[PDB]
């Protein structure tokens, strides 16, 4: 219980910090000539941060 | 050194007299005295004392951190209703708060962040048509949705694309 | 919290190995690049040398 | 048919007397045993006008007759009440084999009520007769 | 998928199962005074009832299989709660 | 003190080997009885009681091990799993033969299936017509 | 290219970049092998495993030099093999003919039904 | 408001709806930054028939668009099935009449899915569906439609 | 990838330092956490570094290998309490885990073969070194000679595929297709022995029993899955011939599943009954692999992932009764509910995971496997019902007879349960119910 609470408390702090103080992106049409990046293709800020800073893009592996 | 048994030698004491069939085939009177002494030893006069070291080791500091204000609520009501009637109203206050917190969180999740067409893993809510009897507004009533695209849209009809 | 003694300073060797493996993976994805922004799925129009690489 | 006992697979229901009586009450009323009846209420569209419904109707009436004769000849208290559970299962599965979901559901809720009440009565009587479930030893409990 | 069907029939049966189970638990409060494992008996019974709600509110066959396996396993465990070979044979029969 | 030390050996062709194997298994020579010389049959191991299971053995005898109903240094039967107290054992010998039970059950089943499925098209009915449902093409009349 | 020309398959265009470990793998692997061999010698004689580091230094230097020398000889061997294959392809143009490439659309063969 | 049960349910719904709407419009709706996320669009790489046998660059790209088209067509069949499920729930007594065009559209979708991706197996390349299409069109040419063939 | 491989390569010098047994499992769980982080994988090969790459099947198998080895260092505290050779044990475990990561992240068939048959030498070393039986020589020789006898002609088959095709890569060999009987037998029968058949199983119940706990984890956790991974890589280019010859193996595997499920009802050892229990579930895996459906391949991958945890967790449970009651006999192991009542939670939670259970990944693997086998033929509904009924007929027997009843008389005093053992059987069951959440990860490798 101690070591699941010591995990949950920074995790729940990061989840409310991501949803409340940053918030998810809004879906919109692609503007002409933008050529968007890979981390633009996801909605949640944690998913965007993971796809930008940690995980490799699909284009690179492809 | 690590002692798994508390420093005393573990052994059986009551012997062969714990079985009911071995008790009936025959007893020497020293075994009768040993069984009588074991039965007088197995009785307890007073209950277990409140060891504070067991409460210290069997409670993490996070548990005390999230149980401290309700413990203060139970302690300020301790001489008013006794120990038994204040721990009950303490235990049914935090649990009722947890139940209302879960109800409010589930209500917020299922009506403000339900599953839409852009995500698979959410809870996809489908509702049936309510029965309309006279005395309600608009009793001559047909199905409002008739198009195939209106069925199971999951918010696709308000898409910006 | 977690308990780490003086023997936890020996754990810099697997972190050094992790850094070496990450550097070798970075060199491998630096080399493996002739199809970068030239495939027919993730392609780019004329003027690709002016623009930045995608990865 | 095998989760809620019928003419095949009825041996498991009187076996559960070795369970303690309150969880035996929950096993024999409103839980586990009633799951098959609820599932067949869900599958009543297939079970209506079918050879499955005809066979299920025959086996449900046959387990009614089985349960009535077995509880008339049984000499154990909680086994008599488990046979009464079997008789009510036969009643609900035969009325859903006719095809009446609301009748099956109404008798389901009713049977759960009075059969948990019977098993609580039997547990109190057994707990005061000191674990003797034989109906021959018990006697004259209306005064006591 | 894991689905929940909230019908009037399912909600009425859920309320009846919960009320029967609560009365059985309040019965067990004084029925198990000479017992020693009440702290496993109450959790096993509550889990059995939870598996029963997981069977009732499910229209999916996979989720009915979830509640089905839960009912069978906790019913077998609560049959073999008593420690003798009669409860052993009863649990083996009600498990198969 | 391992499996290679205490193990069944070769078959006792001679009588002195039978006496040595009887003394090895803590059994009196008269009790000891080896298996057959076939391919499946064990060598040098005693053939214990295959009559009826552990429940037939006396539970009122003071055993060294009350579980399994055996004393110390007593040779365990080879099919101890099949003849255990849990599976395929009876405390008393059965009243009837094995085929009488199944014969009566499938006889009652065959009679009930036959008498039901003969009468499947002789269902009764009230003095009632078909249920009239309104249609835009077919109209129905009252009696007034 | 629409032809399966055998001469251009062996001809090095120069677009293949060598990896980071390709020029430097064999000297460092043979140096680690020499250091491990000295450690193995010190372990077999019940000496301390890092006693006498001059043997480790000499074994590592011998390994690095031998790995570099035999890697250069390996590269010259593979270059001569490539020249041999190109020369035999050039000398015999009848036994190895350019073969027209075929689109999948021209071929019609064998879906294996799973069913 | 026309029933005691309806009024009680309206009161419970108001008590439920109040604080969560306050928490959204008061706390969640402020301090949320505005960002744009986009649906990914893929260009159409040429298929498995418009390239040579010796090239493995085309086989990977056509296999990847075959897998992507498989996942898209699976979502077509899934949404067309969910339309029929929502028709069954929304038209609860009268599901027999209204859900028939949706069920016919879903059955045509299942039939076309089994035309294209049917009987390919777990290892379904882009070339395997193309050879299946070649043999299917040949069998349609010489033996008529499948189901009345010789 | 190279980060995990160089992490284990620089974790190799941790063994030679004294009093360093518990830091290695800490760093192994740390690299399992890092491998949980690197999860950008799709059905094709990604993170291509030289000859090393990874797809979703390889990701799940390397993650299972890391979890099984990290729990394998946690389970073996008997090696740490005694002065048995901890440095050699740690070196063998790190080398074996490195070989498993190398044979699962192999881009080609030949490097997969090379590290695949390099992996059996540390398993040989653990079986003949750290076991507690006189028949460890009978254990390791059966394993090595069975796998070597059927895997040597697979090398001839591998170079026949290389001579016909040219390449060793999995994708370029997926394009081709062969119509030869003997190539099919060579490239299949080694994996048909490496996962348990009915006829070829013998090495399994005579190598699980006489091994240590760590040999049991590494054999029933990841080395019954080397053959499954190999068949998932080989079956793609041998479809026509396996469609001719697959009814024999599927019928043998299904009848052998029913028969071995009948064997476990007549087993008097805890460690032998789980050894035969590995034969029955992998029989369902083998019967669903050869139908070549999407559901058969996905449910086979899901059931191998969900079986490598549950069989290893059952093998930890038989070890903590063998350490205390002194024997693996089923007659001795009786009434452990009154000895270790808190362990009985993990016994039933890991015995229920062996059968169909409500929250486990084993049910989602078993549902998707029975779909393909009932789809394959209608006659299989007779024997899948018998096999899946007999599976819980025997699997409930091990929990029922070991954890319920009267106590075994004449047992001496032993120690109680420990927090390490509760943590060890915690991490064998919470992955089984936390992976139904994000189950499209561990199922859709295609
Ligand atoms: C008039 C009266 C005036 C006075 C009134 C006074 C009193 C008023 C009280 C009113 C408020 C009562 C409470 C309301 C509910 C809480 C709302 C809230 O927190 O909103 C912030 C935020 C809402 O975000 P959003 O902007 O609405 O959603 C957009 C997101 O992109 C969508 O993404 P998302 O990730 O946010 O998902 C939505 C969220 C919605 O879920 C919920 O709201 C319910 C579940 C969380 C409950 C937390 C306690 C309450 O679901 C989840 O988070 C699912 C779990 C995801 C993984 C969690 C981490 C891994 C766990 C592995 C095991 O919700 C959360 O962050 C909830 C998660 C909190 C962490 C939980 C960690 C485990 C425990
Ligand atoms: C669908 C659902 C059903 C699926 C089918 C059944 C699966 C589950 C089978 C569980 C029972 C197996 C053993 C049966 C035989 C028996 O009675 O053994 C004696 C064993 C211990 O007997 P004892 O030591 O004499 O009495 C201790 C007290 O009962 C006091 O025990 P305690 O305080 O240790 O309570 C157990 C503890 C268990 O907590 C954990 O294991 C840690 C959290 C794990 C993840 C959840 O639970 C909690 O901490 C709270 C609930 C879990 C967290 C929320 O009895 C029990 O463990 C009672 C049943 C508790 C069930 C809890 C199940 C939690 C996970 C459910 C997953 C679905
Ligand atoms: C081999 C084993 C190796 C070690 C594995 C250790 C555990 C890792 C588990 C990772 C998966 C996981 O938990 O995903 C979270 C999952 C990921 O799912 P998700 O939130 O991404 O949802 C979308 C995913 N699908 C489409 C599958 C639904 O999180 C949740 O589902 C959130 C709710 C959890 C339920 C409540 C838990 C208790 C509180
Ligand atoms: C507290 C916060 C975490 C819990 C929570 O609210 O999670 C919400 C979530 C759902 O919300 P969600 O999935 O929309 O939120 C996650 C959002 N992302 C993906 C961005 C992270 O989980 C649940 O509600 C869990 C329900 C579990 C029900 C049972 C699942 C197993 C059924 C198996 C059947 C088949 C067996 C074979
Ligand atoms: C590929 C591996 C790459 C390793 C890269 C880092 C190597 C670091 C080596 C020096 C530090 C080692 C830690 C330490 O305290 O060593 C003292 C230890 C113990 O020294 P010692 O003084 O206790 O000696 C033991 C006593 N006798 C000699 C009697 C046995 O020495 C070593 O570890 C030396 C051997 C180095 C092995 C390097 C790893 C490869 C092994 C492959 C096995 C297959
Ligand atoms: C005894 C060792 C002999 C090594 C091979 C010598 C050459 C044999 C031969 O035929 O060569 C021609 C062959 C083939 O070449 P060829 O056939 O083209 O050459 C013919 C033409 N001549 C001979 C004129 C050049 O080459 C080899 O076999 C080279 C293989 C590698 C040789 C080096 C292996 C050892 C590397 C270092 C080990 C570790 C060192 C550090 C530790 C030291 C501890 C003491
Ligand atoms: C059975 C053992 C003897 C097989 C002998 C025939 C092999 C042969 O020549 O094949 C040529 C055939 C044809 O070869 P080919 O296609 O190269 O033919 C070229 C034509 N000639 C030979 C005239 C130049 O090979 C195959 O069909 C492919 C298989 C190649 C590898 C063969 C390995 C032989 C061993 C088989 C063992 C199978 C069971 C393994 C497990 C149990 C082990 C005990
Ligand atoms: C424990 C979890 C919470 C349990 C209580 C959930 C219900 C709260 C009260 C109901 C509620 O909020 O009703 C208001 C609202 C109306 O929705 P509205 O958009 O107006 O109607 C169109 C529907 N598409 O929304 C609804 O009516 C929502 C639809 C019906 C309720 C769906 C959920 C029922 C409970 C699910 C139990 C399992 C939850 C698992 C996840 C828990 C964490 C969130
Ligand atoms: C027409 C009538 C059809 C009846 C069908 C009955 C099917 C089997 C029901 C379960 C039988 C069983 O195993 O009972 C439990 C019993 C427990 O012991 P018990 O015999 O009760 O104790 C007395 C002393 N021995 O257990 C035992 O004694 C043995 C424990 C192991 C049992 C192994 C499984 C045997 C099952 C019977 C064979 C038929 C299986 C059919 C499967 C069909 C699947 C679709
Ligand atoms: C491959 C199979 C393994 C080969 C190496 C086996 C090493 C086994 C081991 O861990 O040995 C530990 C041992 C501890 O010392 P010990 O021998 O017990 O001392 C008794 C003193 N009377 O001994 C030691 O700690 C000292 C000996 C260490 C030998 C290290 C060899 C290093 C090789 C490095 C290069 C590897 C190849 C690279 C190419």
């Amino acid at each position: 219980h101690f070591y699941v609470m010591l995990g949950v408390i920074p995790v729940t702090a990061l989840v409310l910090y991501a949803n409340i103080f940053v918030g998810p992106a809004q879906l919109a049409e692609i503007p002409e000539g933008y050529e968007p990046k890979h981390w633009e293709y996801e909605k949640h800020p944690i998913s965007r941060f993971i796809s930008r800073y940690i995980l490799n893009s699909d284009q690179q592996n492809y | 050194g690590a002692s798994e048994t508390g420093g005393v030698k573990p052994m059986v004491i009551a012997g062969r007299m714990v079985r009911e069939r071995e008790r009936l085939i025959g007893m020497s009177p020293e075994e009768r005295a040993w069984r009588k002494q074991w039965l007088k030893d197995q009785e307890l006069h007073h209950g277990p004392r409140k060891v504070p070291a067991l409460e210290l080791e069997l409670n993490n500091p996070i548990k005390r951190f999230y149980r401290a204000p309700l413990d203060k609520v139970c302690n300020v009501l301790e001489p008013v209703l006794g120990f038994q009637r204040a721990y009950t109203v303490r235990f049914w206050t935090g649990k009722a708060l947890l139940a209302l917190t879960g109800i409010y969180a589930g209500a917020y999740y299922f009506k403000y962040n339900q599953n839409d067409w852009t995500r698979k893993g959410g809870w996809r809510v489908i509702h049936s048509r309510k029965q309309c009897v006279p005395g309600d507004e608009g009793y001559p009533k047909v199905s409002d949705r008739s198009a195939p695209s209106d069925y199971a849209a999951r918010g696709f009809n308000e898409s910006p694309l | 919290v977690l308990g780490l003694d003086k023997r936890a300073l020996w754990g810099a060797l697997p972190l050094l190995g992790f850094a070496i493996g990450h550097f070798l993976d970075k060199k491998e994805t630096e080399r493996m690049t002739m199809f970068r922004d030239k495939s027919a799925l993730y392609g780019r129009p004329a003027g690709s040398e002016g623009k930045a690489p995608s990865w | 048919m095998t989760k809620s006992a019928q003419i095949p697979f009825s041996s498991w229901l009187p076996a559960a007397m070795a369970a303690p009586t309150p969880v035996s009450a929950l096993v024999h009323s409103s839980t586990l045993v009633t799951a098959g009846v609820y599932l067949l209420i869900r599958f009543n569209i297939i079970l209506s006008t079918s050879w499955l419904g005809q066979l299920m109707l025959l086996l449900s009436g046959l387990t009614m007759f089985m349960a009535g004769l077995g509880a008339n000849f049984e000499f154990d208290l909680k086994k008599i009440i488990a046979l009464s559970t079997l008789s009510q299962l036969g009643l609900m599965m035969s009325i859903l084999s006719m095809g009446f979901l609301k009748l099956a559901m109404f008798h389901l809720l009713t049977h759960a009520l009075f059969k948990a009440l019977l098993f609580m009565c039997a547990g109190a009587i057994i707990h005061n007769m000191n674990n003797s479930q034989d109906i021959r030893l018990m006697g004259g409990l209306s005064i006591h | 998928v894991m689905t929940f069907l909230f019908d009037w029939m399912s909600l009425l049966f859920m309320s009846f199962v919960l009320m029967i189970s609560s009365l059985v638990i309040f019965y067990s409060k004084e029925y198990m005074m000479n017992d020693n494992h009440i702290n496993r008996f109450i959790m096993l019974v509550l889990m059995f009832v939870l598996s029963m709600m997981l069977l009732i509110i499910s229209p999916n066959l996979i989720s009915i299989l979830l509640g089905w396996d839960g009912l069978g396993l906790v019913s077998y465990c609560l049959v073999i709660y008593f420690q003798n070979i009669k409860s052993y044979n009863a649990g083996m029969l009600t498990a198969l | 003190g391992w499996n290679k030390d205490y193990k069944p050996g070769p078959y006792p062709q001679t009588e002195k080997e039978r006496l040595a194997a009887a003394k090895k298994y803590y059994l009196l020579p008269e009790e000891y009885k080896p298996y057959a010389d076939d391919g499946l049959g064990y060598g040098d191991y005693p053939k214990l009681g295959y009559g009826l299971g552990v429940e037939a053995k006396d539970s009122y005898y003071p055993w060294d091990y009350p579980e399994h109903k055996r004393n110390q240094h007593e040779p365990i039967s080879a099919d101890h799993d099949l003849y255990s107290e849990d599976r395929w054992s009876q405390a008393e010998p059965p009243r009837y033969s094995n085929a009488y039970y199944f014969a009566c059950f499938l006889g009652v089943m065959s009679g009930c299936l036959a008498l039901y499925y003969w009468l499947d098209d002789k269902k009764m009915y009230r003095p009632v017509a078909a249920k009239q449902y309104p249609s835009p093409g077919v109209k129905h009349y009252t009696f007034e | 290219s629409a032809v399966n020309d055998p001469l251009e398959l062996l001809t090095n265009k120069g677009t293949h970049e060598p990896s980071f470990l390709s020029p430097i793998w064999n000297p460092i692997a043979c140096g680690v092998a020499g250091v491990g061999a000295a450690i193995f010698i010190n372990w077999g004689f019940r000496k301390p495993v890092f006693s006498g580091i001059q043997k480790h230094i000499a074994f590592g230097a011998i390994g690095v030099g031998a790995g570099a020398y035999f890697d250069q000889k390996r590269n010259e061997y593979l270059a001569k093999r490539d020249a041999v294959l190109r020369h035999y392809i050039e000398l015999h143009p009848d036994d190895f003919p350019v073969k027209e490439r075929k689109t999948y659309g021209q071929v019609l063969e064998s879906w294996v039904p799973v069913r | 408001p026309r029933s005691p049960m309806a009024s009680f349910a309206e009161s419970v719904l108001n008590v439920i709806d109040g604080p969560i709407t306050w928490f959204r419009e008061s706390i969640v709706e402020p301090n949320q930054q505005k960002q744009n996320w986009y649906h990914q669009r893929f260009r159409r790489v040429p298929t498995i028939d418009q390239c040579y046998t010796d090239d493995a660059v085309c086989r990977f790209e056509a296999d990847q668009q075959f897998r992507r088209d498989r996942m898209v067509d699976n979502e077509i069949v899934n949404i067309l099935r969910q339309r029929f499920e929502d028709c069954t729930l929304y038209e609860a007594p009268d599901h027999m009449v209204k859900c028939r065009p949706l069920m016919d559209q879903y059955e045509k979708a299942t039939e076309n899915w089994f035309i294209k991706y049917g009987d390919l197996g777990g290892y379904a390349n882009a070339k395997t569906a193309y050879m299946k299409q070649k043999h299917r069109l040949i069998w349609e040419r010489r033996h008529g439609p499948v189901g009345s063939g010789m | 990838m190279l980060k995990i491989i160089f992490f284990l390569l620089f974790l190799i010098p941790f063994c030679f330092i004294n009093n360093m047994y518990w830091m290695v499992q800490i760093m192994m769980f740390f690299i399992s956490f890092i491998f949980l982080l690197m999860n950008n994988f799709m059905n094709y090969w990604s993170e291509i570094s030289y000859f090393l790459g990874c797809d979703m099947l390889s990701y799940g198998l390397i993650l299972l290998s890391l979890w099984i080895c990290s729990l394998m260092l946690l389970a073996s505290e008997m090696i740490n309490k005694h002065n048995n050779y901890k440095n050699l044990f740690l070196l063998n475990i790190i080398i074996l885990l490195l070989l498993l990561i190398l044979t699962f992240s192999s881009m080609s068939l030949f490097m997969f073969y090379l590290f695949f048959e390099s992996s059996l030498i540390p398993t040989l070393f653990l079986i003949l070194g750290w076991g507690y039986q006189p028949e460890r020589l009978q254990a390791g020789l059966y394993l090595l000679f069975y796998t070597l006898l059927v895997s040597l002609p697979m090398l001839i088959g591998i170079f026949y595929v290389m001579n016909k095709i040219g390449s060793m890569n999995f994708y370029l060999m997926n394009n081709f297709m062969f119509n030869y009987d003997l190539l099919y037998f060579c490239l299949l029968c080694a994996f048909l022995v490496k996962m348990p058949m009915f006829l070829v199983h013998l090495w399994l119940p005579k190598a699980h029993v006489e091994a240590p706990v760590s040999g049991s984890m590494i054999l029933a956790g990841i080395m019954l899955k080397l053959g499954g991974y190999g068949m998932l890589r080989v079956i793609s280019f041998l479809q026509l011939m396996n469609l001719k010859y697959s009814f024999v193996w599927i019928s043998i595997s299904l009848v052998g599943g029913v028969l071995v499920s009948l064997v476990c009802l007549r087993q008097t050892d805890l460690k032998a009954l789980i050894a035969y229990s590995s034969v029955a579930h992998m029989g369902i895996v083998l019967s669903g692999l050869l139908t070549m459906t999407y559901w058969g391949l996905c449910g086979s991958y899901t059931l191998m992932i969900a079986h490598g945890l549950c069989s290893s967790g059952l093998f930890c449970l038989a070890n903590v009764s063998y350490e205390r009651l002194g024997s693996r006999s089923m007659l001795i192991n009786k009434g452990l509910l009154n000895f270790m009542p808190s362990m009985t939670l993990w016994w039933f939670l890991l015995s229920s995971a062996n059968m169909a259970a409500p929250p486990t990944l084993n049910l989602l693997g078993e549902i998707s496997l029975l779909n393909s086998i009932v789809s394959w033929s209608w006659i299989s509904m007779i024997l899948l019902s018998f096999l899946s009924f007999f599976s819980a007929a025997y699997t409930l027997y091990l929990y029922s007879f070991s954890q319920h009843g009267k106590l075994f008389s004449g047992v001496y005093s032993f120690s109680s349960g420990k927090i390490r053992e509760y943590l060890l059987m915690l991490l064998h069951w919470l992955p089984l119910n936390l992976l139904i959440l994000k189950s499209e990860s561990f199922m859709l490798w295609l």
